[PDB]
């Protein structure tokens, strides 16, 4: 039974390890299609910058 | 105090700038803003309000521009009755876990040294319960001994064995330096000298300590200390030693083990301080470096120090420049060899090699003097017949030179004899040997009177009657 | 644990907020890179380049700094962007370790997962003191006769290994990490069990591999760790891999537990040494090496130590490697190691070819620890071993020329080539202490001086078998009280005699 | 050459006086009484 | 025997760790249930012998 809950613990870390890995690459995609697709973000961020 | 700023760090070597009031050499300066204490000493003036520095620590964490603080004197150590039974850094910090030193007063480690006119007294006998010690290379009472020998002969173990037989039966105080040798072999000594009365540590219920009696101070410089420490170390012990001679006036005993790591200690720096190498690879301030050292150990009028070093002599090479240098500062020298260890004969001495200022017929009488010289003569006939023995054999001999062959042997075998330290080795017990009976017994040995007696009942003897008890005893196993 | 989309993604959006030193690399060669700015860097802190490629810094000169490179020099270009980092060089420690083989920082090689390890470690650091140490009582089984016997390790001991070439150098070290297998199968006592670590400097993959290879074969990998920095490796990483083996192991000494480290090809820290110091101009000794190679092998070396009752009562036991050429021990790296061990364990090809595998030459071999690190049965048995050795070797040479001798010489002789035929081993073929004791039991009490000596190496093998199928009992009541008592004593030499009835041989 | 001579030597010299040795310990107590037990 | 008597008993899970430890609490609980089942009968046949 030991060894069941260490396998099954790595195999939700590994589950939720992935989970996160392919949420951010698919958030990082989206990102850059928008910004290139859309004008309004280059003066949004020329703004962001400035009055950063 | 001024101030000053880390400029480069490169090992062991820290350059630092000041604005105003360079320090002196040899000063100490205080690192601020480190995690533990940080102790540099100056070594140079560069220019420009530069100086260059040794760390005592590890200059692991360290950055540029980091603030400095100059002390206005040197390294000075805590001294008095207090350093006494407990264990000090070279910055006199100790390392012991059990309190702070409550010192009254502090000496600079670096001193002058007493002048030719504060003249040394008579050359006092030494009693160590060691036979060929006692005979061919008498130890003198005010001056210096030297253990050479490499690694695997018995040197600590000697040392050990003389503390045993000198250290608690002195009146006055002693004081031990470990020059980079091991942390185990401190840890040993330290909980040997607790055993034996030593030291006397007492706790107490508010937390503190004792250490009222305990007649020996203690001082490290371990080799997991780096240079700058390992080379300073000495001379703290030293001026630890000689606030005991100058001021109370005491008697005092210093032992010192691997001392050749002071000399290894100069070299592992002195190319990152700028200086060009000598020969194989020790430093130029070789010679200067150890007698300003060896002429602060010497006795006066006001007190004295039998000092006692052990020398590494690596690749049992005795032409090294670090020894060369070093048989000259000393009174009392005993060489050990491997060519003698490997035949189980401890203390591995070598008598042709051991000398000794003492050993002269005004000193000891013309029946010590003939009968060491005597002995020498003997060993040196047996070895000039070696290579006679190792081509012809014996069956070419006469039996004069059977009966030189035969008594040089058991003289071998009766020099060798067991050590107290040394039973966790052999498992016998120890034994010491007063100087008339190993004069007796020598003069009965060339004279003639036991040479039937057989030769293993001679080794491993501390006097002629155990010779002859083992002797009875063989025989009576014999039949 | 925790769950997605409630809790994770609340917490990175908690983290994403923020926003409002570095320098540039001035020169680049030989794995080397000097850099003009980072007037805010630790001395031996760890440094980040604009390629992913790591390093070192050593030289905070005055005008720039000087950094060792975790790789090739091709990414630099002399005017990339470098980071510090402010972390000084560690790396992980744990049981997550156990099993795995790594680089000299940690990153696994294997090709089977990451680094389970939440603890981390720093490489450089200073050993522990003279309070907090106690003396050498327990002994390290390293499976060989002639070891267990002659040149005991105790736990707590740094014991070099010095040979020429092909020698038995990795072998004895690989024997005495599959002796402990057994010694961690039979309990769950972790105070008990021995962890080991075996770091390779200089070592080819191939060799690696096959190292590997051979413990999986035999199951020596689950108290195993491997560190290799090999050839290719940089010098910087070849020159750290022993530090960090060290650091992974005083985990195991601080936390109660025992271990032994295992340095292979030791002199190519010291070359890789010399290179670093010879690429970022530093001046040299003697043999070209620095004058800091003490000071190299001290902090290492010192890092080996048994701990008090109060630490835990650790371990970490030091076996270090070196390789001399035509013999010769009076060089450099060798004395200083000599003066800076509690033993030494020579090997010779003169030895090796004779026929004496392993080839340990017993006179220059020593042990200061010694009987203090073993046990009383083998005391016993020991003694009177190394007595008669010292005989054999004083006087076989004188015996050689033909002449003819007394009873009692020949007798001396007789024993000393029985003990001779006796400590031979095959490779990768240790013994358990009760084993060991019997045998030699067998050799010194004169159950093989009549025998043939070419016999004495089926004699060894059908005593073994036969006392761990008729006698267990002799050899499992040896291991317990770890005594020969007269009932012990008088069972062996019965079971000795019902063997040599049972058996013959050519005498 | 030099550890051949040397430990020929040495084991030459070990026999040669191991027998002396054992003669002179058979011939011991008859000569000197005064340290055999036997009389005391 | 000797093996099964030494150590006595240190493995004695507890079940407080995992049920945190773990999101999915669904086979967990019946892997539980059996585990209490069979240790039931186990002690049950050690009390009967
Ligand atoms: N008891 C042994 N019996 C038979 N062969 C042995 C024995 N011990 C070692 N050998 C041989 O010694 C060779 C070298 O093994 P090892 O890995 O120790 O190399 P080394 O001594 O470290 O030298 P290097 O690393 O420079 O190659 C091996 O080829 C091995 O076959
Ligand atoms: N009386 C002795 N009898 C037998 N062996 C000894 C004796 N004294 C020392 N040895 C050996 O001397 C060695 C100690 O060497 P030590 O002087 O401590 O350092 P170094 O190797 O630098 O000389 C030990 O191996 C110890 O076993």
């Amino acid at each position: 039974l030991v060894e069941k809950l260490n396998g099954i613990q790595q195999a939700e870390k590994l589950i939720q390890g992935s989970l996160q890995d392919v949420m951010i690459r698919e958030i990082v995609s989206s990102f850059k299609d928008l910004y290139k697709s859309r004008p309004e973000l280059h003066d949004a961020a020329m703004q962001s910058a400035i009055q950063g | 105090t001024n101030h000053g700023r880390i400029t480069q760090v490169i090992g062991a070597v820290v350059d630092v700038h000041f604005d105003e009031q360079l320090p002196p050499i040899l000063n100490s300066l205080e690192v601020q803003g480190h995690t533990n204490r940080l102790v540099l000493e100056v070594a140079q003036h560069l220019g420009e309000n530069t100086v260059r520095t040794i760390a005592m620590d590890a200059t692991e964490g360290l950055v540029r521009g980091q603030k400095v603080v100059d002390t206005g004197a040197p390294i000075q150590v805590p001294v008095g009755v207090e350093t006494l039974g407990r264990i000090m850094n070279v910055i006199g910090e100790p390392v012991d876990e059990c309190g702070p030193v409550p010192a009254k007063k502090t000496y600079s480690i670096h001193r002058a040294a007493p002048l030719f006119a504060d003249q040394s007294t008579e050359p006092g006998l030494l009693q160590t319960g060691i036979k060929v010690v006692d005979l061919l290379a008498p130890y003198a009472k005010g001056g210096k001994i030297g253990l050479f020998g490499g690694a695997g002969v018995g040197k600590t173990v000697l040392i050990m064995e003389l503390i045993n037989n000198v250290a608690n039966k002195h009146g006055g105080f002693s004081v031990f330096a470990g020059v980079g040798e091991r942390t185990r072999e401190g840890n040993d000594l330290y909980h040997e000298m607790m055993t034996t009365g030593v030291i006397k540590r007492k706790k107490l219920e508010d937390g503190k300590f004792d250490f009222t009696g305990s007649k020996a101070a203690l001082v490290y410089g371990q080799m997991n200390e780096p240079p700058g420490a390992r080379a300073r170390v000495a001379l703290t012990a030293l001026s630890v030693a000689e606030y005991f001679r100058d001021e109370q006036g005491q008697d005092v005993l210093l032992f010192i083990d691997n001392i050749y790591r002071f000399t290894q200690a100069g070299s592992e720096v002195s190319a990152l301080l700028g200086r060009i190498p000598s020969a194989v690879g020790y430093q130029p301030t070789l010679a200067t470096d150890l007698g300003q050292l060896q002429e602060r150990i010497t006795t006066t009028k006001k007190g004295s120090i039998t000092s006692v070093q052990a020398v590494y002599v690596p690749a049992d090479d005795l032409t090294d420049p670090a020894p060369a240098t070093t048989f000259a500062h000393l009174d009392a020298t005993t060489v050990l060899s491997r060519q003698i260890a490997e035949l189980g004969i401890y203390p591995a001495v070598d008598p042709l090699d051991s000398t000794s200022r003492m050993l002269a017929p005004e000193i000891v009488g013309q029946e010590h003097y003939d009968t060491a010289r005597a002995t020498q003569k003997l060993l040196q006939d047996y070895k000039s017949l070696q290579d006679i023995i190792a081509i012809l054999g014996m069956d070419e001999l006469s039996e004069e030179d059977k009966l030189v062959v035969s008594r040089a042997r058991k003289i071998q075998r009766f020099l060798s004899q067991p050590f107290t330290v040394a039973e966790v080795f052999t498992g016998k017990p120890g034994r010491f040997v007063e100087l008339p009976e190993t004069i007796k017994s020598a003069q009965t040995i060339l004279r003639g009177e036991c040479d039937d007696l057989p030769e293993m009942a001679f080794y491993m003897c501390g006097g002629l009657e155990e010779v002859r008890s083992k002797a009875v005893k063989m025989a009576q196993e014999a039949a | 644990a925790k769950i997605s989309p409630s809790e994770m993604s609340r917490l990175l959006e908690e983290r994403i907020a923020g926003w409002k030193e570095v320098g540039r690399v001035v020169s680049v060669g030989d794995g080397i890179a000097r850099l003009f700015g980072l007037e805010g860097v630790q001395a031996g802190e760890l440094v980040e380049f604009q390629n992913g490629m790591t390093g070192m810094a050593l030289n905070l000169e005055t005008d720039n700094v000087g950094v060792v490179i975790f790789g090739d020099d091709r990414s630099v270009l002399e005017g990339d962007s470098v980071k510090r980092t402010g972390r000084i060089v560690d790396v992980p420690i744990g049981p997550g370790l156990l099993g795995r083989v790594v680089d000299a920082l940690g990153n696994p090689i294997d090709g089977k997962g990451p680094i389970p390890a939440k603890e981390r470690r720093r490489v450089e650091l200073k050993a522990p003191g003279i309070i907090p140490r106690k003396s050498v009582h327990e002994p390290m089984m390293t499976g060989l006769k002639c070891v267990d016997a002659l040149v005991p390790v105790g736990r707590g001991q740094r014991e070099l290994i010095i040979g020429d070439r092909q020698t038995g150098k990795t072998a004895v070290a690989v024997d005495a990490i599959i002796n402990q297998k057994e010694i961690n199968d039979s309990t769950d006592d972790e105070s008990k069990k021995l962890y080991c670590i075996y770091v390779a400097v200089g070592q080819k993959r191939s060799t690696v591999a096959q190292i590997v290879k051979a413990l999986e074969q035999r199951d020596a990998m689950k108290y195993t760790t491997v560190v290799a920095a090999t050839a290719s490796e940089a010098a910087p990483l070849q020159f750290l891999a022993p530090y960090s083996g060290c650091a992974m192991g005083e985990w195991f000494r601080d936390s109660g537990r025992h271990c032994v480290i295992i340095y292979d090809d030791l002199s190519k820290q010291a070359t890789a040494y010399r290179q670093m110091s010879l690429l970022l101009r530093r001046p040299p000794g003697r043999e070209a090496y620095p004058g800091d190679v003490f000071y190299l092998h001290s902090r290492l070396l010192e890092r080996a130590a048994k701990m008090g009752d109060k630490s835990g009562g650790g371990s970490l036991t030091a076996l270090p490697v070196i390789e001399t050429q035509a013999g010769d021990v009076s060089a450099y790296i060798p004395t200083n190691v000599i003066s800076i061990t509690d033993g030494q364990i020579f090997l010779e090809t003169e030895l090796f070819y004779k026929g004496i595998r392993p080839a340990i030459n017993v006179g220059l071999s020593v042990s200061r620890v010694g009987s203090a690190a073993q046990v009383k049965a083998m005391k016993q048995v020991a003694g009177t071993m190394k007595l008669e050795l010292a005989q054999y070797r004083e006087v076989a040479a004188f015996a050689q020329f033909g002449s003819d001798l007394d009873a009692s010489t020949r007798q001396l002789l007789t024993r000393g080539t029985a003990l001779t035929e006796l400590l031979k081993q095959r490779q990768y073929s240790p013994m358990k202490n009760s084993v060991q004791v019997c045998v030699l039991y067998c050799g010194v009490k004169g159950y093989l001086d009549p025998l043939d000596p070419k016999e004495i190496s089926r004699f060894e093998s059908l005593f073994i078998d036969y006392i761990n199928a008729n006698h267990q009992d002799i050899l499992k009541t040896i291991e317990t009280e770890k005594e020969l008592s007269e009932k012990t004593e008088a069972k062996l030499r019965a079971a000795v005699d019902e063997f040599v009835a049972m058996n013959e041989f050519k005498k | 050459s030099v550890k051949f001579m040397d430990q020929k030597r040495s084991g030459e010299e070990t026999v040669y006086f191991k027998k002396e040795d054992e003669a002179l310990l058979r011939n011991l107590l008859a000569n000197h009484p005064e340290y055999d037990p036997k009389y005391s | 025997i000797e093996r099964q008597s030494t150590p006595g008993k240190p493995q004695q899970i507890d079940w407080a760790k995992w049920e945190s430890q773990i999101a999915h609490k669904d086979i967990l609980n019946c892997l539980k249930t059996f585990y209490t089942n069979q240790v039931q009968i186990l002690d049950r046949a050690l009390g009967a012998l």
